[PDB]
């Protein structure tokens, strides 16, 4: 203008949106229990 | 009768344990779904601010 102020208005850039935070549960896989060696005892079946 | 009462007492124990496990499972899934929708509401509240 006569005073130095601009006629055409300014551009308003869009701000960035807040992102959505993500989490996860990674999982493991260990081996199972393997059977030991069997020993024969001295007692009968109802006692053992 | 002693063998049968043994087996049925063990079954009573297993049914009680199964009940406790399924109600803990339901409470845990409820808390998880609550945390998920709380996260979504927090995002929406930031977008309002």
């Amino acid at each position: 203008t006569i005073d130095g102020q601009p006629l055409s208005l300014s551009l308003y850039a869009t701000p960035a949106d807040p992102s959505m935070l993500l989490s996860a549960a990674i999982t493991a896989s260990q081996g199972g229990g393997d059977l030991p060696h069997a020993v024969m005892p001295m007692y009968r079946f109802p006692v053992i | 009768l002693e063998n049968a009462k043994w087996g049925v007492s063990q079954l009573i124990q297993f049914g009680n344990t199964l009940l406790s496990i399924t109600e803990r499972q339901d409470a845990e899934a409820l808390a998880e779904i609550l945390q998920t929708q709380g996260s979504e509401l927090a995002l929406q509240s930031i977008k309002m601010q």
